[PDB]
């Protein structure tokens, strides 16, 4: 759950 | 030349992650170990699909992403403080950097409230 927060502000990062 | 072809030699599946990103997925370290623990370190080409349909995660929305931040937010008034979220972020989970904290709330906001339901919606595009 805030797994998925982390991973979607990771996604953010490139680009 | 395509993402996988451009590294492959198999692909490490840190890099299928970045891959996956760049395709606007959002794989986490849960998704990294399925994959590892019955495909290795390494990816064919096939196993590379599967893991990029793994990390699709249909169940992905905003009211499943602020759980964790609700749980923060007391009266439920909606907001919390950066210094709140990035704590949170930094603490449990995959936890981010201060810095790639502070920059997710920083792209979002110049304000030190916060409405985490907007940020959860806002980093799903």
């Amino acid at each position: 759950s805030l797994m998925r927060v982390q991973a979607h502000i990771r996604k953010r990062m490139v680009a | 030349k395509d993402m996988f072809n451009t590294k492959s030699s198999k692909l490490r599946i840190e890099d299928a992650s970045h891959n996956a990103r760049k395709l606007g997925l959002a794989p986490s370290s849960t998704d990294e170990k399925k994959i590892r623990d019955l495909y290795g370190d390494s990816l064919t080409y096939e196993q590379y699909l599967e893991y990029l349909t793994m990390c699709v995660h249909d169940r992905d929305n905003m009211e499943e992403l602020i759980k964790m931040f609700s749980h923060f937010d007391n009266n439920s008034s909606g907001f919390l403080t950066k210094n709140q979220m990035k704590n949170i972020l930094t603490t449990w989970g995959d936890a981010l950097t201060e810095q790639e904290a502070n920059d997710a709330l920083n792209a979002f906001s110049s304000e030190d409230r916060i409405n985490y339901k907007l940020f959860c919606e806002d980093i799903l595009s």
